[PDB]
């Protein structure tokens, strides 16, 4: 075994090691603290021990597990709250008589007290099998199987025996696979290392919408399933609000929520909040939560957990992605993950890169966003799946030019900016067209056009109204509004309405917070019809003040529209929006003449 | 063995490898003084220690060690209420001897049974400026962000004297159900500032329900970092045993950060950006985790830390890390102070993440939140419109804009101006807001639903 | 001449107020932001070398 | 003792240290250069040697003085010019025949050929004695016994030997204390470490009422003793002029002047001018100099002596505080003290921090101010003494954004601005209510309110009149005087008076040179009295022009009060004011009618 | 690059190598030297980063036979947006001019959004006729 | 400076010492350090740049006996017209005023082109008689 040579900080050095990878999992002492071997210097391997320490004797045994840090992929992880080092928090509440994990402790990663229902597959006796094949399924949800159990990758052979339908335990073996003698027996759960991305047959171009549920996101620059998103903070971001939205509204089969070393209050809000809210298609077994599995970490909880959080979460996502399930993976917040690398780089003593943030931040980050995307499922059956990675980031430099933000901006596909002034007025989440993009919009808009919406034309008209508004707004502040004409006076006004009404999605309703793809379309259409009619009316002889005065009541009605539920008319396409079109047209005749 | 060297506040000890991590050792000086220290680093037959007492004057073979064999723990007791301490737990004004009923190690993680159910009750100090715009829940953390040239001390004082008068009123509404205690930790502050805080607790009659920990800047930098932590270990004990809402006031954060920085440029770790620590985040995180409801679910730890920017910016490494961890900030501004507005707390970028959660309907209106949304918007636009008025004159200033100019003045001189003995209540704040907001037309007031608007203009 | 004088002074008055309030403090704040990053690149280097 | 192993740059490293502590003062080599032990690695000590090491070798002896860097506080402290480590400059001028002290030459910290006449205090053989108790006194002034010989702190016991009255040498003993055998002999001089603060019975909030004899401090924002005050400098804005004024005009027991690391031309002026100048409270025998103990370092003097400077002066003041005297500490400038720290770190390779300025900075600046303050004096009689700290700060990067100026403004509760403009116009000091605050003010005025002055009411009303006026000037610029009423014009006049009478001074008379509390009080009483009646009369049917022609003689009289004696009514309550109230009332009857 | 040089030299072809993304290439260089004896210069970039760029850039130019050539187009995204950032600043020096794409044109709704104001190629006139 | 202190003390002469270029002296000081364990401060210039300036500055002032003197005028060249450049700032604090010479007047063709606009002597009154 090992002998502990030095304990200096969270970095611990032990002599008389052997084996040792570079991601090998070790348990330090009899306390059994979480660590990982970072380096080797001589016979002595340098391990950062990321668990808290106030009472670790130097000269105790260090035990190798013999293998890299991994997560267990199998049934019963759903509807379960874990940390990134994989210990059931729920179990930790019972045992420990403490909600968070106490140091000096370690316990198994999956409850081994429950039995699960195995139903046969599509692989009977003598069918050939190769990893990601659906061997059977275990029901976990009351409408779907959330866990379809696969043979682990890099396993193959022909199945001598499939155990029959029935209830079994997850410790219990139910399969024998033949490759080169008796290969092994298999259980319901299998391991996979988190530092190895799970294979895939082939990747597919993204083409199927992520319904974000939010107007301001659909309207300004839409995202796609298979997407990548970067959001910059400054603590006016409203990350929990939009994350909570993403969990409920996104139509993904599974959602993996990842707490990357957070407040500990916010992760607690989203756990409690899911059973109170309802699913988007009926079902109760703690509704939203039944499709949601949580990684929850707190800021001064073990750093291994925090670091492992995005990797463990994304591996969870990849498993469901090979099962052929669509997954929305919400990483909140990766800049605290990047911070951990700053810390690591400091403790070791190695020199950093730009502003003390290491150079290995860009490459590691780039691998991560690349493991997400839309794909064709691993194995013989062939299914389609998705991983949509949505990641919040923050400065710590008081600018947007800092390494963390910059390295994500390089790589990211969709960017939703943050404008501090709007957020100061409150407009969660807050964006302008000049600070945000989606490269995906073009291909998305053709898809939306098929669906019903007038979506393409509305995307070009939306950008254009905001872009003109920005230029004119400088001229108004400094010079005066005296130079401007009445049509451009209108440009500011229609644009203001869009700021208050779209961006603001904090609400006190779930109608002021959920805006369906159809609800988002009607609103945008109604507002552009106004602007076009408005520029004409002043053009053939009418004033900005006079026009404003005549619509008057009808303008209030479009502002307040957002509060109204979407479940009426045809579906979310209300008669309330359709009648409004006629009243604009009528108003146009009055305004002009 | 004995001391090989000292490089700054690090002491190089040569001693054997048998001690544990954070094991206390004692240094026998030939000066008739004993000094305590705790192992920061353990290495092959040597250790590197930070001493709580002194920072210099450490010898070679004149100086010897004996290891205590006991890791650093605080004797946390609950009958610690009304007793006065310093920054190590010795009495400086002859408060009662520490004793012991439990010992908890300091690691920011005692027993850690912090939140997995969020706070939802409301605490009011009677300050509208604070309460309305920032709805403080029973285990949220909202710091006070101020800057130099401000009376941040005075506002911290407003909270402390007015708390423990408002709270029994709130007890009936079902905002509270249980007693309040204040645990005040001062770090790195002047004698004059320290007395002020003590004066405020005497003056009210809450000297028996408060714990006061006083650390001064002329006490070691190592003593200073232990001071917030010591306060926090105690705080968790009171919450656990006697089920009270504990408010912690941790002042000043910059002083604490200066201490961490000296122990990171004198470390063999290279520090982060602007010579401020690379694990500076972590050091701050240790305080912050220790927030929320504690088991038996009727005690809690609620946090208001006090930050003064020593460089007048939110650009600086201290505000930016601080703000990410906490859930909001309460902002104070310079302009308002200069003019004669007290408290000078500005409401322009002050924000509460867990505002929704904090407001209820069994001790607050549901219209607290709706009306908040209007005030934040209106004030924000109004402040910006005023600066704009200066530039343009009246040639790009509308009738509607004139109304925003009036709302701004009135908000400043009424909502924000209240003396340091003036106590409000939530219902009154809403009523006064409603009136100011009233001059605006129905059309203008658009971020609040017609149902609400019509009933209360 | 009077009526014109009346219009021109109003424009010249707006311009002084605009340069004073907006323009000059923008130049101060931007300069400062860049300064703070800049000095740190030079300093950290020396620490890297020394380590 | 030790042997030198290596000398690298200014730094000397020496082996055979089995008993060097890390604050110890040592004399290195045979040249006896001053040095102090920064770090110890092993048997090798790291010493920064502050005095030129050209001539120094390796293998040479290192002889300890046996104690840290300390200052000796003995008698004969008045009418001497010192360095910051304390060695008489004056004795070097005579002996070496060189003004400044050159390398390798050293002298004891005070003159030692001097003998003093010691008189006993209140102790006798076999009585118990404690720290801070007066064991005897020495005169140095013919006003006060400056050097009260106190029992040393860290010393108590029973006194085996009391010498009687008679003349003794500094070397010669007078006391033996038995405290675990013979504790040691004691002499007139006692030793004290610079960085260690003296123990006191207790420190209290700064509130002790004394003037600095400069009216504008008191009137605008009450001057405090036991205060902390920052003043902005720029080394030709007239800061140096107010420092010499501030030192003379005061009625405090002593003034301690600290030239931290200054031009040297400014230090030359304080040496010579102060004995020329005469006391404002009477006393001969080199007047200002006799009350002043002078620490003078120019900017070229060892970085250690400049660094020690601020600590050493405040030590002399704290000691005297313990004696029950009120001392004023005047330091110019903490920006030069900060700079020196940067120099030392850089020479060692100790990492600095923000803006290239040490990490050590914040905690040090703060350590210093806390020493200053009001206290009840250490020892059994119990007396009140105070030490008032005034520190100049100046740009350290050519900006005010320097870490130093911004760090100190945080610690201080008094800020007093200083201007080039007002100094060219011949107002000295230069404090305006827009560039200042004092939060100590509530307690001070309250204190004043007790004695006879109506001070609190008057002072709030004074601040407001100067503030309101500024705003009224802006209108005069834009619109002109054709939109201002009689009442607004009146505000302007009163404000001009307040400014004229208080802020403008230049030593016009021996009535500007010293002003008591009473004269300050009568001046403002007169201005407010006129303000209320005048505004009242324009409301009742009068004009500013009318008020002006009739007021005439009484109004010029209040403006000129500053040239005239305050001793007209009584002896320090001014008669020119007391008669004014009656005339102003009479004035107002005529004005209304 | 080596394969392009073989195409250009042996069979007298016009070879266009399109090399994307230089920025990714720059980071990779940067991550190393974190355990080499060789030390990193300004903004934590190696000082021999110039040397690395120059090895890539070397295969580019008319080959001998003067019927073949290799033309090289490197693709750089500025990760910070400024042109005084190390990645662009050094490259612009080794090359003969630069071509600027800009955010501002993109916002209005332009494609391909190319600003021409700092864009100049200093060997443009002589080549063309 | 040493030669001058001897002429000034023993044979009593008023000496004006002209020292050009302080910027080249400062560079040398920044330049040495390449195996020393001594680190520089801002812009690569020492933290101890103060100390070095002071050194020249210590030989300057009235000599003992005071009819002779050593009078010093150091000459500092801004290389980039930056008054926030570390060299002038430290010096400026120590020195009894400063003389500013600007580019603008040289351009009109005035020679010498000393703009006396921000120039100051702080002991202006003290000199004349």
């Amino acid at each position: 075994y090992g002998a502990i040579y030095s304990v200096s900080g969270p970095v611990v050095i032990a002599e008389n090691m052997i084996g040792c990878a570079m991601y090998e999992l070790v348990k330090v002492g009899h306390d059994n603290l979480v660590g990982e071997v970072i380096r080797i210097d001589g016979d002595k391997a340098t391990i950062q021990v990321y668990e808290e320490t106030a009472g670790l004797t130097v000269g105790d045994p260090v035990l190798r597990t013999g293998k890299p840090l991994s997560v267990e992929l199998g049934p019963g992880l759903m509807e379960t709250i874990y940390d990134g080092i994989q210990r059931p928090l729920k179990a930790i509440k019972e045992e420990s008589q403490s909600i968070y994990i106490p140091r000096g402790i370690d316990t198994p990663a999956l409850d081994r007290t429950i039995k699960w229902q195995f139903t046969p597959g599509k692989f009977q006796v003598g069918d050939h099998i190769s990893g990601g094949d659906i061997y059977g399924s275990v029901f976990e949800n009351s409408l779907i199987s959330s866990h379809k159990i696969l043979l682990p990758p890099r396993s193959r052979g022909t199945i001598t025996w499939i155990a029959p339908a029935g209830e079994y335990t997850l410790d219990e073996k139910i399969l024998e696979v033949e490759f080169d003698g008796k290969k092994s027996d298999f259980t319901l759960y299998h391991t996979w290392p988190v530092r190895v991305p799970r294979p895939v047959t082939e990747k597919l171009s993204a083409d199927y919408p992520l319904l974000t549920g939010q107007r301001v996101l659909d309207a300004l620059f839409p995202c796609v399933q298979g997407g990548t998103t970067c959001i910059p903070g400054a603590f006016g971001c409203g990350k929990t609000v939009i994350s909570q939205s993403l969990s409920k509204y996104s139509n993904s089969d599974a959602i993996i929520y990842v707490g990357c070393g957070e407040r500990g209050n916010e992760m607690a809000e989203v756990l409690m909040e899911f059973p109170e809210l309802y699913t988007e298609m009926s079902g109760t077994k703690e509704p939203i939560m039944k499709r949601t599995t949580l990684v929850a970490n707190t800021s001064n909880m073990p750093v291994a957990a925090r670091e492992a959080s995005i990797y463990t979460g994304i591996t969870l996502a990849e498993y469901f992605r090979d099962q052929g399930k669509n997954v929305s993976m919400i990483a909140d917040s990766s800049s605290r993950w990047a911070e951990a690398l700053r810390e690591i780089s400091g403790r070791l003593g190695e020199m950093p890169a730009d502003q003390g943030f290491p150079a290995y931040l860009g490459a590691k980050l780039a691998s991560f966003y690349e493991r997400a995307g839309k794909a064709v499922a691993l194995g013989s059956p062939d299914r389609t799946g998705s991983v949509s990675i949505v990641a919040a980031v923050s400065p710590a430099g008081g600018d947007f030019s800092d390494p963390v933000t910059t390295a994500t901006l390089g790589i990211t596909q969709v960017f939703w900016g943050l404008d501090k002034k709007l957020a100061q007025r409150k407009h969660f989440p807050s964006i302008n067209t000049s600070v945000s993009y989606s490269k995906y919009t073009n291909v998305l808009n053709k898809f939306y056009d098929s669906n019903y919406p007038e979506f393409p034309v509305l995307r070009d008209r939306m950008k254009e109204i905001l872009s003109n508004a920005e230029e004119l707004e400088q001229v108004v502040q400094l010079v005066g509004k005296s130079a401007l004409s009445d049509s451009d006076k209108i440009t500011l006004d229609v644009a203001t309405l869009i700021k208050e009404d779209f961006l603001q999605q904090n609400g006190y309703s779930t109608y002021d917070a959920f805006c369906p793809i159809w609800k988002t379309f009607d609103m945008m259409r109604a507002f552009i019809s106004y602007h076009d009619e408005a520029q004409k009316a002043v053009a053939n002889g009418a004033n900005w003040s006079k026009l404003a005065d005549s619509t008057g009541d009808v303008k209030h009605a479009v502002s307040s529209s957002k509060f109204f539920e979407p479940s009426r008319g045809e579906k979310e396409v209300h008669g309330e929006f359709e009648k409004l079109l006629s009243t604009m047209q009528e108003r146009f005749a009055e305004s002009t003449d | 063995n004995t001391v090989s060297g000292v490089n700054g506040p690090l002491v190089i000890l040569e001693k054997v490898k048998f001690p544990r991590y954070n094991e206390i050792v004692n240094l026998t000086l030939p000066d008739g003084t004993v000094r305590q220290g705790q192992v920061l680093e353990i290495r092959g037959d040597r250790a590197i220690v930070q001493v709580f007492e002194g920072t210099s004057g450490i010898d070679v073979k004149k100086t010897t060690v004996e290891f205590t064999g006991e890791s650093l723990r605080i004797p946390v007791s609950e009958d610690m209420l009304g007793r006065i301490f310093d920054g190590s737990g010795r009495p400086i004004d002859n408060g009662p001897k520490v004793f012991a009923e439990d010992y908890l190690d300091i690691n920011g993680s005692p027993i850690n049974p912090y939140a997995r159910i969020y706070p939802e009750e409301m605490i009011s100090t009677g300050v509208s400026a604070i309460d309305t715009m920032n709805s403080i829940a029973r285990g949220q953390k909202i710091p006070i962000f101020s800057a130099s040239g401000l009376p941040h001390n005075e506002i911290a004082a407003q909270i402390c004297r007015q708390a423990g008068l408002v709270r029994p009123t709130k007890d009936v509404h079902d905002g509270h159900e249980e007693n309040f205690s204040i645990v005040f930790a001062a770090m790195g502050v002047n004698l004059e500032t320290a007395r002020f805080f003590k004066q405020d607790f005497e003056e009210n009659g809450s000297l028996e329900r408060t714990s006061l920990f006083l650390n001064l800047a002329n006490d070691p930098t190592i003593e200073r970092i232990i001071t917030p932590r010591l306060a926090l270990t105690t705080a968790e004990y009171l919450a656990y045993q006697t089920e009270r809402h504990v408010l912690t006031i941790l002042t000043d954060m910059s002083s604490y950060a200066d201490a961490l920085r000296e122990v990171s440029a004198a470390r063999e770790e290279v520090p982060g950006r602007r010579g401020y620590p690379g694990y500076m985040y972590t050091d701050l995180s240790t305080i912050y985790e220790r927030a929320g409801r504690v088991e038996g679910r009727n005690g809690s730890i609620t946090q208001i830390p006090i930050l003064t920017m020593p460089n007048d910016d939110i650009t600086h490494p201290i505000p930016d890390l601080t703000g990410y961890i906490t859930e909001g900030q309460i902002f104070v501004d310079r302009q308002l102070h200069n003019k004669g507005i007290y408290p000078p707390i500005n409401v322009l970028p002050s924000l509460s993440r867990l505002m929704k959660s904090a407001i209820g309907e069994g001790m607050t209106r549901k219209d607290h939140g709706d009306v908040s949304n209007q005030l934040y918007a209106k004030y924000a636009i109004g402040k910006d419109a005023a600066a704009m008025k200066a530039v343009v004159g009246e040639e790009a200033l509308s009738i509607e804009d004139k109304l925003s100019l009036e709302f701004l003045e009135k908000f400043e001189k009424t909502f924000i101006t209240q003396g340091a003995y003036e106590d409000r209540t939530v219902f009154e704040s809403l009523d006064q807001a409603w009136s100011l907001l009233r001059i605006y037309p129905k059309e203008m007031l658009n971020r609040i639903s017609p149902k609400i608007l019509d009933e209360f203009y | 001449a009077f009526i014109i004088l009346d219009e021109v002074i109003k424009v010249t008055n707006r311009r002084v107020n605009a340069i004073e309030h907006v323009i000059i403090p923008r130049t101060e704040n931007t300069i400062a932001y860049i300064n703070s990053e800049l000095d740190e690149l030079d300093r950290e280097e020396f620490y890297r070398l020394k380590k």
